[PDB]
């Protein structure tokens, strides 16, 4: 038995149709950072997201 | 007969770096403005890059 509260996803899409990875947006800075870069690889910098 | 004179010359270099916001500078605290800013989109994302 789980717990459902709302927030915003991203989710990476693949051209089988089938979904192969996904992520967050508030769990950790790094993502974070993924969420808000619109991206799931970061490269080394400064950002100022929220 | 030759002599040596002095000359000032002034370029500025950079100004003081200025960031802003959406979500506070056009509204305070209330979270009926980031409803209002969500459902129209992102507007000032290109501008805060
Ligand atoms: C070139 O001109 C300067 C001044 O514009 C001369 O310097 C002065 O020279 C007089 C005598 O010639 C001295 O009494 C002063 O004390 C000098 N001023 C200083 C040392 O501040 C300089 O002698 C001239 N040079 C030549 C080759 O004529």
């Amino acid at each position: 038995v789980g717990y459902l509260q709302p927030r915003t996803f991203l989710l990476k899409y693949n051209e089988n149709g089938t979904i192969t990875d996904a992520v967050d947006c508030a769990l950790d800075p790094l993502s974070e950072t993924k969420c808000t870069l619109k991206s799931f690889t970061v490269e080394k910098g400064i950002y100022q997201t929220s | 007969n030759f002599t040596i004179s002095v000359t000032t010359e002034i370029l500025p270099v950079s100004m003081t770096k200025t960031s802003v916001d959406c979500t506070m500078y056009i509204c305070g605290d209330s979270t009926e403005c980031s409803n209002l800013l969500l459902q129209y989109g992102s507007f000032c994302t290109q501008l805060k890059r």
